[PDB]
């Protein structure tokens, strides 16, 4: 039943998605998780979901997001973005990190156009606008 | 932060009357907390509000006597009883009825409750149905339109 | 060369321990008029430290644990103030005395 | 009925023969007649009216404490076994034959598969535990039966 | 769990699929119940794109360095073996502070010798 | 009385608000007391054809029911 | 028109097993005890057309584990208001199938003390045959009832209803809705929502369930 819950929760979120990331939520509380979800839900066009890694593993099979497979271990909060503006999508985490002083929770892994950029590699792509 | 959180204790104080003895006596003295600086910080912000209003203050006590508090709006029981009528709850709620409110008071109370410092992102349907659930819990009736 | 180790802590007003001969003889003072002498068996030696702590050190796990329980059984902890010999990691739960 | 302790108000004859009770079964199977749960017997024997009253009191007192308020009497009990055989008895320090003794009490003949109690209007767990409590007052071996 | 360590160095590759044990040890060592137990203890996270395998290299208070196979052993097995070495180090230090020689040597022939039961005596 | 709320707004410069007619208010206010269905109907239906809010209510009432049925049985 | 209408329950496909039997050569307590010791339940398959002269009967024996599993999983009354496939072969593991037929369990005998099955009865019900079937009731909507909300208690007068049913559309159970009953009222046997081709054997002015007021 929860398998169908998160299958629907990813089937709705993959309808307009163009890149996918996963954040290590070690040490984040419920209120700060809600604040991250709020910042990235009003100020952008993104959505946050914490899900079973094997269930996202099985629910992304047969899709162009099949390259992700190494980057699904440990504590994963999956962020699905239904929009295209990656500078405003990725600078919000910079503002969040520099404001609330959270170095223990970083961006590990992302998928854009059949490629897994390094966390160093999807740093310059937020500089280029549109 | 890095400090070992001891307790989180809440209280209700009327607006403007932060005299640290009738409600700020043993309630804050049970946890070794100070009574001067917290009252100064409390009276340094409720200058723009109507007095004799039961403002909700949650204070996170610490072992180094540091105050890190946020100010909450007055209680939804107060908001749903004072905007309705008599402040007396039923002997048997859900079956015995006191007052009646249709659709509008709960909706604007939800709009005011959205101003809670960690309710920036909860939807108005969520807040309205939460207040409906509170309204079920003291025995007041809700209808589509009182006439 | 020793491998198996066990530690004991003594709690009490005037309760004392002392090793006598090369770590082979153990002597104890538990509030009686006399003292308590125990002969540490082979494959085990005993040592005493400056926190009222007795160490049972040895090479045979059976003899080490049996002798540590033997030293403990001379005086178990009481439930009203915790006085006696106990294990270091052991928690003693007290109760109030009417 | 007679309130708690159940025996007939009057009978045709004062003294009855002893009879036999160690045999007898329900030759067609048994089903519940009024309730959803019930207690039936697995063996055949005798039960006294004091034991039946003690079992009924145990069930109603368990429902009394488990469920209160308006559901306190939502549990319904049917007692389907009735004690209508008087038993007699001679006192101490008496010889063998000068007639038949005075009656002392009443018993009920219970067969194999006879339903003693029936319960409705409660939870399944409350019914099972009330049957467990009631079977400790009866000398016979009982089973919990459920409607299906 | 964090009483006996001085510096920990975690190193791994982020796009290589064997990082589960090392990030689980990161979760074990960066808890709220951990860092309050040793405020002076240091953590060192390093990430690299190249193919150096994921390793946990720790040091203790008494200058002993230990490298562990973080690729094939789990974080909980690492947590058990660090304490297994740590309590031995503590026992060594506790013996050494009191004036006893370390390591203490017992003749390995008394295992064959018979021993009677220990009855306490006056 | 029935045309103004009392004691709602607490800003000293302003006043308590009024009761607007059904012209400024959006649609979802009058949907508040519809019969959101209970576990007697949602259990027997097909989960695969259920909409999002209904299946969310299904799993939430299922979790509440299993918590209550644990707490009522295991209690002594 | 011999099909279940929409809005009606249907027999489940989980409990749609086939019942396997082997022939039995005699009647009586001797061979009955021998079959029960060997681990089989005695049975007979018969038809309706000739009540005298037997009725084209065949004496068989079915498997105790299968029959006990069916009765435990379905319930006693639900097993008796549902059709089954019966396959009679000459031996267990043999392929010489003697008779495959669609039959109704007319009765099952359970021991009054141990509840082991002692006898199963099967009656041949091909399409076009009329039966007297006892259908169980299922009571729904007890959370919506205003009378039950007000603290009244439920008085279930009857649990099963006897009907005259053609074989094809025999209902497994009858759903009775209690959403709109307050304190004081009862439902009679004429309020049951059934197929129009089913005839009620009992008179329609027979109470089924009444909601009676609580002890104020
Ligand atoms: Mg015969």
């Amino acid at each position: 039943r929860r398998a169908l819950l998160v299958a629907g929760k990813t089937k709705i979120n993959l309808q307009n998605c163009h890149f996918i990331t996963g954040i290590n939520y070690n040490g984040l509380t419920v209120k700060q998780l809600q604040e991250l979800r709020g910042i990235l839900r009003e100020n952008s066009n993104t959505k946050l979901l914490v899900a079973k890694n094997t269930l996202v593993f099985k629910a992304l099979e047969g899709t162009k997001w099949e390259s992700l497979k190494p980057c699904m271990k440990g504590m994963n909060a999956w962020i699905f973005v239904q929009t295209e503006d990656i500078p405003a999508a990725l600078k919000t985490f910079v503002s969040f990190q520099k404001e609330k002083k959270l170095f223990d929770n970083n961006l590990g892994g992302a998928v854009f156009e059949k490629k897994l950029y390094g966390p160093q590699d999807y740093k310059v792509i937020e500089t280029m606008p549109s | 932060t890095r400090r070992a959180v001891a307790g989180t204790i809440k209280l209700t104080v009327l607006a403007g009357k932060a005299s640290p003895g009738p409600p700020v006596s043993p309630a804050l003295g049970p946890y070794r907390l100070n009574m001067m600086a917290f009252c100064k910080d409390f009276n340094a912000r409720t200058q723009k509000y109507k007095p004799d209003t039961p403002m909700a203050v949650k204070i996170t006590a610490y072992m180094d006597h540091s105050f890190e508090f946020s100010v909450k709006s007055p209680t939804v029981s107060w908001y749903i009883k004072k905007a309705a009528g008599v402040d007396k709850g039923s002997t048997r709620p859900g079956h015995l009825t006191v007052t009646t409110l249709s659709v509008r008071h709960v909706y604007e109370i939800a709009k005011v409750k959205q101003t809670d410092p960690f309710c920036q992102y909860m939807p108005l349907e969520s807040i309205c149905k939460s207040i409906i659930g509170t309204a079920n819990s003291m025995g007041i009736k809700i209808v589509q339109d009182l006439e | 060369e020793a491998k198996f180790f066990r530690f004991l802590k003594i709690v009490g007003v005037g309760y004392k321990a002392r090793a006598e001969e090369a770590g082979r003889f153990l002597y104890l003072k538990l509030g009686y008029s006399h003292e308590v002498e125990l002969a540490v068996p082979p494959a085990v030696r005993v040592f005493c430290f400056k926190n009222n702590v007795v160490c049972c050190t040895g090479i045979d796990k059976d003899r080490v644990h049996q002798f540590a329980a033997t030293v403990r059984s001379c005086k178990p902890p009481e439930v009203y103030k915790g006085k006696g010999i106990m294990y270091v990691d052991e928690v003693v739960k007290k109760k109030v005395g009417k | 009925k007679k309130g708690d302790v159940l025996y007939p108000k009057r009978t045709k004859y004062s003294k009855y023969r002893k009879g036999r009770c160690s045999r007898g079964c329900k030759p067609d199977g048994t089903k519940l007649g009024f309730g959803r749960y019930g207690i039936k017997s697995c063996k055949a024997g005798r039960l006294s009216y004091r034991a039946i009253e003690a079992a009924r009191r145990a069930i109603i007192g368990h429902f009394h404490r488990a469920m209160s308020g308006q559901f306190r009497r939502n549990g319904k009990i049917w007692v389907r076994v009735f004690a209508d055989l008087p038993i007699t008895g001679k006192p101490t320090e008496v010889r063998m034959g000068r007639g038949k003794g005075n009656p002392t009490g009443w018993i009920a003949r219970v067969s194999t598969g006879q339903i003693l109690f029936e319960m409705d209007g409660v939870s399944l767990a409350n019914a099972r535990q009330a049957a467990t409590l009631a079977a400790h007052k009866l000398c016979l071996s009982t089973k919990f039966v459920q409607w299906s | 769990m964090l009483k006996f360590l001085s510096k920990v160095k975690i190193e791994f590759n982020t796009l290589d699929p064997r990082l589960a044990s090392c990030v689980e040890f990161l979760a074990q060592c960066n808890a709220r119940k951990a860092k309050e137990s040793n405020p002076n203890c240091q953590v060192l996270v390093k990430r690299r794109t190249d193919d150096q395998p994921p390793q946990i290299s720790v040091t203790f208070v008494n200058g002993v360095e230990e490298a562990f196979d973080a690729a094939a052993t789990s974080a909980q097995s690492i947590r058990k073996m660090i304490l297994d070495k740590g309590q031995y180090l503590e026992t060594e230090q506790m013996f050494r502070e009191a004036g006893e020689q370390w390591p203490v040597i017992i003749p390995e022939e008394e295992i064959h010798q018979e021993a009677p039961g220990v009855k306490p005596r006056k | 009385k029935s045309t103004t709320v009392v004691g709602a707004n607490t800003l000293k410069d302003r006043s308590d608000p009024k009761i607007l007619p059904d012209s400024d208010y959006p649609d979802w206010l009058w949907r508040l007391l519809q019969i959101r269905p209970a576990l007697s109907e949602l259990r027997r239906k097909n989960v695969e054809t259920l909409p999002y809010d209904d299946l969310k209510r299904f799993v939430k009432l299922d979790t509440r029911a299993k918590i209550k049925e644990n707490n009522s049985i295991k209690a002594k | 028109q011999l099909e279940y209408l929409p809005g009606f329950p249907r027999p489940d496909a989980k409990h749609a097993e086939t019942i396997l039997a082997v022939p039995r050569s005699d009647s009586g307590k001797n061979i009955s005890a021998k079959e029960r010791k060997a681990g089989r339940v005695p049975s007979i398959i018969f038809e309706q057309e000739d009540g005298q002269h037997g009725g084209n009967k065949r004496l068989v024996s079915v498997q105790t584990n299968q029959i006990r599993k069916l009765v435990t999983h379905l319930g006693y009354s639900f097993f008796l208001s549902r059709l089954f496939d019966v396959e009679v072969r000459s031996e267990i593991g043999s392929d010489e199938v003697i008779e495959k037929v669609r039959a109704l369990p007319r009765s099952i005998h359970l021991h009054s003390g141990t509840d082991a099955p002692l006898n199963v009865t099967f009656i041949r019900a091909p399409p076009g045959t009329l039966l007297k079937v006892d259908i169980p009731l299922v009571f729904i909507g007890d959370d919506v009832s205003p009378g039950l909300k007000k603290g009244a208690s439920l008085n279930t007068i009857k649990r099963t209803v006897k009907f005259l049913c053609p074989a094809e559309i025999v209902p497994p159970y009858i759903e009775v809705d209690l959403s709109l009953l307050d304190v004081g009222q009862k439902l009679v046997a004429g309020d049951l929502k059934v197929h129009p081709a089913l005839k009620l054997i009992r008179p329609k002015d027979e109470p089924i369930v009444k909601i009676a007021g609580g002890r104020v």
